[PDB]
């Protein structure tokens, strides 16, 4: 084909065809004329040569010609070792807090360009344009009465999200179009752990389901109010993040006295009290009237009033609650893990739709109590230890004592730098606790009489122990000291950071901290790309096999049991059976209990603990037994998933 | 080993995606092979419904509909 | 000369700043004039020699001379046209055809005219080599330094694990020389990186038999056969680690009989006593190597050759001969073990003749081994100027490996050299000395511009020496023709290769000033002979210890580069050979002096470094005793006495990005690397104000680069303008009268590389007073000398609802409204008339099926206004192509008949501005073909052109005129004062009439002769512009003429770009938010931003705080000096206001106040501090807790940062009181409307129909493996079914289902992709069939 103004752009396969031709013709000539036993074997050759190299070039040479140094691109190198789609986009990321679960904020111009045919073909029915090159016309010049056609278009048809970094199912969900002013793509605070998605610039892609079974495929299957659980873990996926566990976190935390008083009320009461002032907010152990819901055997629902001494928060953030569940123990916790917990036992009770209205209850009450506290982080908050200058002086007088022996023998001098090391890591290990204790209870308020303790509300402290990024090691690092700092060779330095991110830090200390920089990005790096290839051999050799044939009978399995590293560490954990179907009837201490093939639920795996602690081994069906051919057991495999 | 279990395949269009394709397809030309499509990286490449899903019925369908000749 | 201060810090200067750019500058500077370095020394291959083949005796060219003699085009317009900033390379040569003595040609000599031997690209002013109009930047490259150096290649190589120590000789010209060992100890070479031979095969090849071969490594060890009995010369210090095997005695005397080991006593006992004679057995013998060769003098019979294993049989023959003399090795398993002798048991070759033709076969197998092709390739590998080379540079680095006294020696290697060199490598291997370290400086020498393009040109001439040598050695005529022998071609296509088209020469990324600095101070160690990226491994990107003060270990980027890519330090400087040297203050036994010395990487391990963290007394010795210092690569500690150097700043290491950073110490490392890529990206803001909390630094960095235009020569500002800027030069002017006056263009309003809008403007007003080397006029990112990357804004740290998620930030109205985040662009659109077999595209304004819009913004030419408002769908240039044929259906027909045909036979290609775009046009352009017809619009442009090129000229001289009169005028009125009886005279009056003797008279004759050249000088840059304007502007190869539009457009913040702070905190505008609901305080005053405070704490940059909260004590002053100047004058002289505010910084160090100055003076200083107060925290001694403390005092703020804020849209109070300040705040690249794609159908390509545009729409969305596997998990068969087929590469699914979508019927209709079926015919191609069978 021409290109630009002539020069035309021919493939190799044209100079591989025609070098071929014409040693063969010449072959054919010779075989006529006069017939030398060289001339005729050295054009063999040659039309052996050029059909090889047609073939495919790779091995013996590589055929160069057609003035590239490179070698030319033959038949097999053609098929030998990303699919462009039409109906799609990508735009830059945003955060969308009045947004639902099931709901994703789609530009209006984007959404314009992507539902086209859609919008020329609801244009043409209804009226308006005259035919498919009239609403061409007028979807071009946008002419207002468009974009009313437009969210008629958009309001029960899924569109489908994607991010770059694709590693398990929940990377594409699919999300009910919002249309929005502007030139960035909205989306759900909750479902952005899913993708594992940050606003740091990072961008999305949209994809459009065209086919009717398609757009039935991305509402049942790939929607986001379906993908609740994980696929990996049967914890919850969409559980709330940082800004929400925050705001729950601040929405309990009882603190005593100010404006706190034992003023008695009955739930959504206690709202009207907490807008008109008088009252705080996480003051005194305050009663209330409960009206708690359970229900046992029959279903159904039954009442159970009474007063229990809760917080304010902690009895409005109750009428956030479901129905059913236990009722103010769950509030009357906190919110760290048990958030979480609390949204994962709502599902397995509950259900989809109870969950689901209730995880935008909590993102909405969290979102918006969170702003009414205001937590900063000043320069204040990572409050220094006293004991940081004593506890380093003492560490550093052993050391030199240490240094001391081994300059006049005794000691092992060639293994003093583990011991001068275990030093400097008790003395990091002194200057952490010492740290943490003091950040952690503080304060002295005025119960009463005045004079008292409890713990302190000094933001950092609130974030570390709400989740919300804020580990041990970090905070440590920012008040107390940084530890044992790697070097290039693979040892540790003898002299650890006694400086911190709040004091100042020295050039020396720094420049070996850069080495720990650039490791962790360098490792980061490379790790992100090894596992991406280890997925991809993961990947090929199992993606055959699926759930067939209903479900096959066999009784034999491996016999499940607590992962023990209890007989020399104290490690338990009594959690893997669950959703796994049984073996057979599996004991117990008398007769009866267990059935044949009845999967361990929820609540069931519950009534193994109501066994004894003695039943710690259960024979379950799994998927490395099983009977099947070429497939897998239904029954044999469990249940673990989104539903 | 995964890597040796993933050799290992049925259908030549499936090994001749991930493995060597010069290898492959020079050996299934050979022995006179033919991929009758059950896996689902062959059907992926033909462009056709994946016998898993939303698909399965359609695959179970045709497989048993393949039973006269 | 400033009107603004701000001061911080306690450490002194000492050592100021030098220039940012001067690596690039001083590197392509060298490689021009000097004599054996650059230019000259790039032709050091045809200095002497191109003897041509031995014809006509000898006979050569020979260079002499060659200058480049001006440009051509100039920088400005080579910037508009496609042409590179080139200068004509000029050389005289001379042809001559003298032998050695008689015969042959008889001394005719030329010495010819230059010719054209291509064209070299000249660099421009800032550090820069413009290439087709683009910018351009070429990095620095950091390879492997040449001479020699032993491998380690420790650990497990072939399992089990033991050392295998290696010697590697890297060439800078030519081939490598490798030596290895192996398992079992056999001593290998590596020719050019080969297949591995025995090392005894070149020694050889240097014609060295194998008893000299014996002799060079092993000391001998003669035995004498005498009265019937074996002697031998026992040396007591060689039988260290030994066991005895016979009985040891010498002068009556058993020292040491035959069992058990010997010790060092035993060595001990036999010095003292002098032993050097002892009786030895036939089997100790028989153990040992023979040196040399022993024939038989009775019979003639060779008992046993060279290197070959004794015996009991063998000695037998050989005492039997009558030898007095066995000569053997001795060897031992500990410090000298038998590795010669291993090489040469396994050595074929046994002469020169065999081991040239065996490395002849091993280089070039193919053609059989000649006597003449085996020798003379082996003496071009490395024994030849012209096949090989160590430079200058590699032979004293090899001499300093080798243990040599002199640093001076020849290119090639010589026989002596690779015996050293595998004798110290032996040596290693055993335990004398130790490995070398590939990753420390030393070893790593800094390849700059200068040495690239003369290696490039080294290449080119080696190009041109085989044709000139042929030519010359053929041709014998009588005439010269030497120009014409050396094609232009050859020479110019490697320069220009290498400078617009290889790697190494990136666009030069200029968002902001500091980015084009970072880009020039760059050095990566990939490109052209060095690492790439498969390789590199986890050593070489790991931060060195030597890399201390060289380069900068934050400053290099993330991702697959890391590590590879390293920024230059700010003190760091390149070395004359090579290397990188670091500045260091001199220290003598005590005293700190004033000096300072350059260190190189070896040099600096050996003195003792000395941290500037340690404060000193008051002018010499130090405060403590024991302080930090570096020495040997550790952080240990030292005496006061014992420290040789000190550090000459407390920013020695780093780079100029991390030194941008206000409270780089308190962030961590992992974040300051992000934030020094954060930055650079910063786009030019409009209307950027200097920055509050800054590093002082920022002043030097843009005065440094050439955005801001600094003043050359000081004095007086006589007219200041937006076009431009004329200085008197008033004190000190050059050595001849000839006018004062100082003209200053300024260009203002011309796209950048990122599409940016760099513009200059006036800082300094009219009639003021300005120094030399101070910031006249400003540039964009800037503030009169002071950088500025983006705007202040009025931070705050509180969750919002939401809206700030993970590192989302929430924007206020008011930012919006003021424009401080308006991003001016401007784009450049193209319109080629393009010429086909049918006939020629044509550029006019009557272009089929349009309406009144035509008209309206286009001319009557068909070209677009300058100044007209576009948008995305109008035209910008209106243009037709010729396309007949047609055919036309039915229908079509018919219904052009129903409404009039008017089917021309002709297309539409107009250049329409893209749709979503929109803005105004700022400048047309047309480079119309040589012999075309010329546009009325395009003459109209020239002619636009032309008259205000030539009004720019002509006042130009009239403000020459004005500064001559003037200087004349003045240089006339000290001898003859005319007085008031002058300045009443014309032109021609004034000329005339001079002064009497002495100096006057002869200094006015030179000013009339600056005056006649300033008046020649005039009508030939006049006539110059004329003919460069009126030219034939020779485009492409293609066709016909071609029209640029350059329009500009102002893009708001629009919720979605990336915004981010300066210590890593990146961020997305979510959100408008109006200034009703927003956080305010007590006062009317609201927040600017809202970030979230979670971000702070996760990952350690807690220095972002720090910028926050003294911050607020910068702009805390501000707001003092704001009241202070409202309400009238009020105080009237507040110095000591400003003063306290300037001392007190918990009174330290290093600070100055308003001592001298007066009234007015102070005002303009206090003025600029209306908006903030400004402050310089340096980096690693830069402003404590404290003084930020104390800081928040004076302009009355809590002493804390924390302040109660009331919600805005309720208006209660938040519950905690939440961290308020000004944050450095920059809005950088990538942003919206770039980063926003869409297609709902489009074009698709001819290979494989699949979607893809850029003309008119966007290329569709990659779906790839990792979506098919979701899809797959999910069961979503019918969603992948679609994508796969119908939506992606279905060439009948496509338009079906589209029919199928505009009806609303939706469905499928699906069916085999282009994709399979033509994998199905390139199967089928090949000797392999693939059928689809039915059941």
């Amino acid at each position: 084909v021409p290109l630009d103004g002539g020069r035309f752009a021919t493939s190799d396969l044209n100079d591989l065809y025609r070098r071929v031709i014409n040693r063969n013709n010449r072959l054919k000539r010779l075989l006529d004329l006069a017939a030398p036993d060289i001339i005729v074997r050295n054009e063999k050759r040659m039309l052996q040569e050029a059909v090889d190299a047609l073939l495919d070039n790779g091995r013996r040479g590589r055929a160069i010609t057609g003035s590239n140094k490179r070698p030319l691109k033959s038949l097999a190198d053609m098929i030998k070792g990303g699919k462009r789609v039409d109906y799609s986009g990508r735009s830059v990321i945003t955060v969308g807090p009045y947004l639902r679960l099931h709901q994703c904020g789609l530009p209006k111009k984007m959404a314009l360009e992507l539902f086209k045919p859609f919008i020329y073909g609801k244009l043409e029915l209804r009226g308006l344009a005259t035919t498919i090159k009239a609403a061409k016309k007028m979807v071009e010049r946008e002419e207002a009465v468009v974009w009313d056609i437009l969210d008629e278009v958009i309001r029960e048809h899924p569109v489908l999200l994607n991010r770059a970094p694709t590693l398990h199912r929940l990377g594409i969900q699919a999300f009910e179009p919002v249309l929005i002013e502007g030139k960035a793509i909205q989306l759900h605070p909750l479902v952005c752990a899913a993708y594992n998605a940050d606003f740091d610039g990072d961008q999305m892609a949209v994809h459009v389901p065209l086919t009717l079974e398609a757009q039935l495929e991305a509402r049942a299957l790939m929607m986001s109010t379906n993908n609740i659980l994980s696929p990996a873990n049967g914890e919850p996926i969409i559980v709330p993040s940082q800004d929400v566990v925050l705001g729950l976190y601040y929405m309990t935390r009882d603190c005593v006295n100010a404006k706190g008083e034992g003023m008695v009320l009955t739930g959504p009461k206690e709202a009207e009290r907490l807008y008109r002032s008088g009252l705080a907010s996480l003051h005194a152990r305050v009663k209330v009237r409960i009206t708690e819901y359970e229900k046992d055997a029959n279903g159904e629902l039954v009442a159970k009033t009474s007063l229990k001494d809760t917080t304010v928060g902690r009895a409005i953030l109750w009428m956030i609650v479901p129905k059913g569940l236990p009722y103010s123990i769950v509030n009357q916790a906190l919110g760290k893990k048990a958030i979480s917990k609390m949204l994962n036992t709502c599902y397995r009770i509950l259900g989809l739709k109870p969950t689901v209205i209730f995880a935008d209850q909590i993102m909405y009450t969290g979102f918006a109590y969170a702003a009414r506290s205001g937590a900063s982080v000043g320069i204040d908050d990572m409050v220094i230890p006293e004991k940081k200058h004593e506890i380093i002086s003492e560490a550093e007088a052993e050391v030199a004592e240490i240094q001391e022996q081994f300059q006049s023998g005794l000691v092992t001098a060639g293994e003093r730098y583990n011991k001068v090391i275990d030093i400097w890591a008790a003395a990091n290990d002194r200057v952490s606790k010492a740290m943490m204790d003091n950040l952690q209870t503080e304060t002295v308020i005025n119960r009463d009489g005045q004079e008292e303790k409890q713990v302190s509300f000094n933001s950092i402290y609130m974030m570390a122990d709400s989740g919300a990024r804020g580990s041990a090691a970090q905070i440590r690092q920012l008040a107390g000291m940084r530890g044992l700092m790697a070097k290039p060779d693979g040892s540790i330095i003898e002299t650890p950071i006694t400086a911190n991110f709040r004091e100042g830090l020295n050039v020396l200390q720094y420049f070996i901290s850069t080495h720990g920089a650039r490791k962790g990005l360098a490792d980061t790096a490379l790790k992100t790309a090894n596992s991406g290839y280890l997925t991809r051999r993961l990947v090929d050799v199992a993606q055959d096999l699926v759930v067939t044939e209903d479900d096959c009978g066999t009784h034999e399995g491996i016999m499940m049991t607590p992962v023990i590293e209890g007989g020399d560490v104290k490690e338990p954990l009594r959690d893997r059976v669950l959703g796994r179907v049984t073996a057979e009837d599996v004991l117990k201490p008398g007769t009866a209990d267990i059935l044949v093939p009845r999967n361990t639920l929820l609540h069931e795996q519950w009534c193994d603990l109501l066994e004894e602690n003695s039943v710690d081994a259960v024979k379950v069906r799994s998927v490395v037994s099983c009977d099947t051919d070429f497939g897998v057991c239904a029954h044999c495999y469990g249940r673990d998933l989104a539903r | 080993g995964i890597t040796k279990a993933s050799l290992a395949t049925e259908s030549f269009i499936s090994a001749a995606s991930f493995q060597e394709t010069t290898r492959v397809l020079t050996e299934a030309a050979v022995a006179g092979k033919r991929d009758e499509l059950r896996g689902l990286k062959e059907n992926v490449i033909v462009g056709r419904l994946i016998p898993a899903g939303t698909g399965y019925a359609y695959h179970q369908d045709r497989m048993r509909r393949r039973a006269a000749g | 000369k400033k009107r603004i201060r701000k001061d911080f810090g306690k450490r002194p200067q000492v050592l100021d700043v030098p220039y940012l750019l001067s690596i690039q500058l001083d590197s392509f500077q060298k490689f021009i004039e000097q004599d054996p370095e650059g230019q000259y020394g790039l032709e050091a291959a045809f200095r002497s020699v191109f003897p041509i083949q031995s014809y006509s005796g000898n006979s050569e060219l020979q260079y002499v001379s060659y200058r480049l003699g001006e440009p051509v085009f100039d920088v400005q317009e080579c910037q508009i046209r496609g042409v590179t900033y080139s200068a004509p390379l000029r050389v005289k040569l001379r042809l001559v055809i003298y032998e050695r003595e008689a015969p042959e040609g008889t001394v005719k000599d030329i010495k010819e005219q230059e010719v054209y031997m291509g064209e070299i690209p000249l660099m421009t002013d800032n550090g820069t080599f413009v290439i087709n109009g683009t910018e351009r930047v070429i990095v620095s490259q950091l390879h492997r330094s040449p001479g020699v150096f032993f491998d380690s290649d420790k650990g497990k190589t072939h399992s089990s694990g033991k050392v295998l120590y290696n010697a590697r000789i890297i060439p800078y010209r030519g081939s490598w020389l490798d030596f290895e060992f192996d398992p079992k100890d056999n001593l290998f070479v590596r020719i050019d990186r080969r297949r591995k031979l025995p090392a005894t095969i070149i020694l050889r090849a240097l014609n060295y038999t194998t008893e000299q071969i014996l002799d060079l490594f092993f000391e001998k060890v003669i035995f004498e056969i005498r009265d019937n009995k074996l002697q031998m010369e026992l040396v007591p210090e060689r039988l260290r680690g030994e066991t005895a095997s016979f009985d040891i005695e010498a002068n009556g005397k058993v020292y040491v009989e035959k069992g058990r080991r010997i010790t060092a006593r035993h060595i001990r006992q036999l010095e003292k006593d002098d032993v050097k004679l002892i009786e030895v057995p036939v089997e100790y013998i028989a153990g040992k190597v023979v040196a040399k060769d022993y024939i038989d003098e009775s019979t003639g019979e060779l008992i046993c050759a060279a290197n070959m294993e004794l015996s009991l049989d063998l000695l037998a023959k050989l005492s039997q001969s009558g030898h007095k003399r066995i000569e053997t090795l001795f060897t031992n398993d500990l410090d000298h073990g038998p590795y010669i002798s291993e090489t040469l048991r396994v050595d074929p070759t046994n002469d020169r003749l065999s081991a040239l033709v065996e490395i002849y076969r091993m280089m070039r197998p193919g053609e059989p081994p000649t006597r003449e092709a085996a020798e003379s390739l082996f003496e071009n590998l490395f024994f030849s100027e012209d096949r090989y080379d160590l430079s200058a540079v590699g032979r004293m680095k090899f001499n300093r490996s080798l243990l040599r006294e002199e640093i001076e020696g020849s290119g090639i290697l010589s026989k002596d050299d690779i015996i050293d060199v595998m004798k110290k490598l032996i040596d290693i291997r055993n335990g004398k000395g130790e490995v070398d370290d590939i990753d420390h400086l030393g070893n790593r020498r800094i390849r700059s511009v200068g040495e690239m393009a003369e290696n490039q040109f080294r290449v080119g001439l080696v190009r041109v020496e085989r044709a000139v040598k042929e030519r010359l050695s053929l041709g014998d005529l009588d005439t010269l023709m030497p120009q014409d022998m050396i094609n232009a071609k050859p020479i110019s296509a490697a320069v220009k290769e290498f400078f617009g088209s290889s790697q190494l020469s990136q666009f030069m990324d200029q968002n902001n000033p500091l980015s084009e600095i970072t880009h020039k101070r760059r050095i990566s160690a990939l490109g052209p002979g060095g690492l790439t990226r498969e390789r590199a491994g986890f050593e070489v990107r790991d931060v060195h210890p030597t890399h201390y003060g060289r380069v900068c270990p934050i400053e290099t980027p993330e991702g697959p580069n890391i590590g590879l890519i390293n920024s230059l330090s700010v003190y760091a400087q390149t070395n004359e050979y090579g290397f990188l040297e670091t500045p260091y203050r001199k220290v003598t036994d005590g005293v700190v002096t004033d000096e300072i010395h350059y260190l190189s990487a070896i040099e600096e391990g050996n003195y003792v470094i000395a941290q500037a963290n340690s404060n000193l007394d008051e002018e010499g010795h130090f405060v403590e005793d024991l302080v930090t210092c570096r020495s040997k690569g550790e952080s240990s500690l030292f005496s006061r006495d014992q420290v040789d150097y000190m550090d000459v700043s407390t920013q020695q290491v780093v780079s100029v990005g991390a030194s941008l950073i206000p409270f780089l110490e308190h962030d961590d490392a992992n974040r300051a690397l992000m934030g020094a890529n954060m930055q650079r990206q910063a786009v030019p803001t409009l209307r950027a104000d200097k920055p509050l909390v800054g590093t002082g630094m920022e002043r030097a960095v843009a005065v440094d680069s050439g955005v801001t235009a600094v003043a050359k020569r000081g004095g007086v500002v006589q007219y200041v303008d937006a076009s431009r800027i004329v200085i008197k030069v008033n004190e000190d002017e050059m050595y001849p009268g000839e006018a004062g006056i100082d003209i200053y263009n300024l260009t203002k309003y011309t796209r950048s590389n990122q599409n940016t809008c760099i513009n200059q403007m006036p800082c300094v007003s009219l009639g003021e007073p300005v120094e030399r080397g101070d910031v006249l006029a400003d540039g964009p990112s800037t503030d009169l000398g002071e950088l500025a990357l983006g705007q202040n804004m009025r931070v705050a740290f509180m969750p919002w609802n939401g809206y700030n998620f993970e590192d989302s930030i929430l924007v206020s109205e008011r930012v919006v409204q003021e424009d401080r985040f308006t991003t001016i662009h401007i784009q450049e659109l193209a319109c080629v008339s393009r010429d086909t077999k049918l006939g020629p595209e044509e550029i006019t304004a009557d272009i089929p099926n349009v309406g009144e819009a035509a008209l309206s913004k286009l001319d009557e030419s068909g070209i677009v206004y300058i100044g007209a408002e576009v948008t995305g769908g109008d035209i910008l240039v209106g243009k037709v192509t010729p396309k007949g044929e047609t055919q036309l259906t039915p229908e079509e027909k018919l219904l052009r008949a129903i409404f009039g045909e008017k089917a021309s036979d002709v297309k539409d290609s107009s250049l329409r501005v893209p749709n979503g775009v929109s803005g105004t046009v700022i400048d047309v352009q047309v480079f119309t073909r040589d012999g075309v017809e010329k546009d009325k619009r395009a003459l109209e442009i020239e002619e636009m052109q032309l008259k205000q090129a030539k009004k720019d000229l002509s006042e130009e001289l009239q403000i020459l005129e004005a500064g001559l009169f003037s200087r004349i005028r003045a240089v006339l009125v000290a001898g003859g004062v005319e007085a008031e009886k002058l300045d009443k005279l014309p032109r021609d009056r004034w000329l005339e009439l001079g002064l009497t003797d002495e100096e006057k008279q002869n200094q006015l004759e030179q000013l009339a002769e600056q005056y006649d050249e300033l008046k020649h000088e005039f009508e030939k840059k006049l006539e110059a512009k004329r003919r460069k304007i009126t030219q034939g502007d020779d485009l492409a190869p293609g066709v016909l003429k071609i029209v640029k539009v350059y329009l500009a457009v102002k893009r708001r913040i629009q919720p979605g770009d990336k915004m981010a702070g300066r210590h890593g905190n990146k961020g997305v505008i979510s959100k408008i938010n109006p200034i009703e609901d927003m956080p305010y305080d007590e006062n009317g005053t609201p927040v600017d931003i809202v970030l979230n405070p979670l971000g702070v704490p996760s990952r350690m940059n807690i220095g972002q705080i720090l910028e926050t909260h003294l911050g607020m004590a910068a702009k805390g002053i501000g707001d003092k000096i704001n009241a202070m100047l409202k309400q009238q004058q009020e105080v009237a002289k507040l110095r000591e206001f400003i003063q306290r505010a300037y001392d007190l910084g918990a009174d330290v160090r290093q600070k100055v106040d308003l001592s001298t100055f007066s009234d007015e003076e102070v005002m303009r200083l206090a003025e600029n501090l209306r908006k903030g107060m400004p402050i310089a925290t340096p980096v690693f001694d830069g402003a404590k807790e404290a003084e930020i403390k104390e800081l928040l005092k004076l302009g009355d703020l809590p002493t804390s940062g924390q302040i109660r804020l009331y919600d805005g849209r309720t208006g209660e109070q938040f519950e905690r009181p939440v961290t308020v300040g000004y944050m450095y705040m920059l809005k950088l690249n990538h942003l919206v409307d770039d980063k926003m794609h869409a297609r709902s159908t489009g074009s698709y390509s001819l290979v494989t129909q699949q979607p893809l545009g850029g003309k008119a729409q966007f290329g569709g969305q990659r779906f790839g493996e990792m979506e098919v596997w979701a899809l797959e998990a999910y069961g979503a068969a019918y969603t992948l079914q679609e994508m796969l087929t119908v939506k992606s590469d279905d060439v009948n699914g496509r338009t079906k289902m589209y029919k199928n979508i505009v009806d609303g019927n939706h469905q499928m209709e699906p069916g085999m992709p282009e994709s399979f079926n033509v994998l199905l015919k390139e199967i089928r191609s090949l000797g392999i069939n693939i059928e689809l069978e039915d059941e």
